[PDB]
RNA sequence: GUGGGAGAGGGUGGUGGAAUUCCCGGAGUAGCGGUGAAAUGCGCAGAUACCGGGAGGAACGCCGAUGGCGAAGGCAGCCACCUGGUCCACCCGUGACGCUGAGGCGCGAAAGCGUGGGGAGCAAACCGGAUUAGAUACCCGGGUAGUCCACGCCCUAAACGAUGCGCGCUAGGUCUCUGGGUCUCCUGGGGGCCGAAGCUAACGCGUUAAGCGCGCCGCCUGGGGAGUACGGCCGCAAGGC
């Protein structure tokens, strides 16, 4: 279904090119240092696209993740 | 013969075998076991129920140097990873955590023809 | 049998224990439909599980069959080229259909020259854990048990 | 022209992390691998599984689409520089400056060629294992050219929408990308689906025409012989026209 909560409306009003946000950017990443897909960060099609550079724009710096494990399975 | 007892679990699943290292807080083997390592040669070697006695035989070993609880990671898919991840939870051994950390490139080199037929 | 699930035929009670599992035992001995003979032979048998044994014949026969039923079983399957032997459960009802074949089965094998003797000691060895009867069924669960790996394709 | 905009459009340099291989260290034994089953193969000179360190090459997971860009071929990690095309609003400037386009010139996937470099993984040929009646194959283990870079060459394709370019005209509905607006919808450009009229042998096409028209280019004229022969032109060659 994926009708848990849309990351943006469970949000602020934040600057989508701001890559240093870590706080925010951290919020459209999957239990994974994946990026989520529009079904779930509620972003349209040029949100989502800019949010894309940001994420990883702050993955170089080290702020955020390319991948992180999964816990249980 | 030292008396770990904390330790991590790596469960090696494929589709032809499944592997189990046992290892102590940060990463050094204490003992290993597979589908070879008991009695199954070939295709069995596979096969969940391997998996199992494979996994107990890691346990059992490794609870002679005193092991008790284990972290278990997962790595791959195959016949029968999930018997493996539950003949230790039985083991005896406590199992504090399973993770999978199955390796995947980020698109890097390309895969032999049986592993193509892809994109 | 595409169509239905074709019920079990329900048999009239024994002429003496009113047991319908008795019935069955003896529908097992009967040949050619020689129904009369084979109620004999069921009946000599128990009076012969009376003298050789102190207990009632009734109890050494259920107590038999139970000692002879397979618990598990294999049964043939082709998974990817080769015939895999998968082992599994055996159903009530066929536990029930293989204990009584075997029972006269083996029975049939013994030496003794009398018909009525055979199922009386064979009936008793089974009870006590030993006889032909007893055999097949420990050799059908070491069967599956020895096939436990090919277990996953649980059918 | 001024002002807004989107984009894997192209070129140069840089750079990030994942994974594979190799090497080094550690800990650790007896197998690992692979298949329909196997075997070749690798491993006690210690493999496999596990942890740490290093070197190198190639590709760029998620986002990612039913999406976007380009004339096509084609183009996706991030960063900067250099650079092409294109849409919208205002209607401000020039005032028919337009369309098409034989030949020319240029670009042109892969494979292939020349010189030099590079080479982790993959893999024609090749060397083995298995399957088979045979197996010059499919499956399994290896493996050279090649696949990568530069410079030059080749110029082909199911190079496809199998649909040449421009312009005008002919119901709508629905989803979508990008701009404007008086922003529960209208308006412009693009991508899809369904469908009016109409067209079509049918299938189907249908404001993204295969409809109704005009302009210009290219091309077809039963099948095989044959994209062959010959001749010419191009190419180092293979070969191409």
């Amino acid at each position: 279904p994926s009708r848990k909560a849309k990351v943006k409306a469970t949000l602020g009003e934040f600057d989508l090119r701001d890559y240093r946000n870590v706080e925010v950017l951290k919020r459209f990443l999957s239990e994974t240092g994946k990026i989520l897909p529009r079904r779930r960060t509620g972003l349209s099609g040029k949100e989502q696209r800019i949010l894309a550079k940001t994420i990883k724009r702050a993955r170089i710096l080290g702020l955020l993740p390319f991948t992180e494990k999964l816990v249980r399975k | 013969k030292r008396q770990v007892a904390s330790g991590r679990a790596y469960i090696h699943a494929s589709y032809n075998n499944t592997i189990v290292t046992i290892t102590d807080p940060d990463g050094n083997p204490i003992t290993w076991s597979s589908g070879g390592v008991i009695g199954y040669k070939g295709s069995r070697k596979g096969t969940p129920y391997a998996a199992q006695l494979a996994a107990l035989d890691a346990a059992k070993k490794a609870m002679a140097y005193g092991m008790q609880s284990v972290d278990v990671i997962v790595r791959g898919t195959g016949a029968g990873r999930e018997q493996a991840i539950r003949a230790l939870q039985a083991s005896g051994l406590q199992v504090k955590s399973i993770v999978d950390d199955t390796p995947v490139p980020h698109n890097g080199c390309r895969p032999k023809k049986k592993f193509r037929k892809a994109s | 049998a595409r169509r239905r699930r074709a019920e079990v035929r329900q048999l009239q009670p024994d002429l003496v224990y009113g047991d319908v599992l008795v019935t069955a035992f003896i529908n097992k001995i009967m040949r050619d439909g020689k129904k009369n003979l084979a109620a004999r032979i069921f009946y000599d048998a128990c009076k012969i599980i009376q003298e050789k044994t102190g207990q009632e014949p009734l109890k050494v026969f259920k107590q038999a069959v139970e000692n002879v039923k397979p618990r598990m079983e294999v049964r043939s399957r082709r998974v990817g080229g080769a015939n895999y032997q998968v082992p599994m459960e055996v159903s009530p009802r066929r536990q029930q259909s293989l204990a009584l074949r075997w029972l006269v089965q083996a029975a049939n094998q013994r030496p003794e020259r009398r018909a009525a003797v055979r199922i009386a000691h064979e009936l008793m060895d089974a009870a006590e854990g030993k006889g032909g009867a007893v055999k097949k069924k420990e050799d059908v669960e070491r069967m599956a048990e020895a096939n436990r790996a090919y277990a996953h394709y649980r059918w």
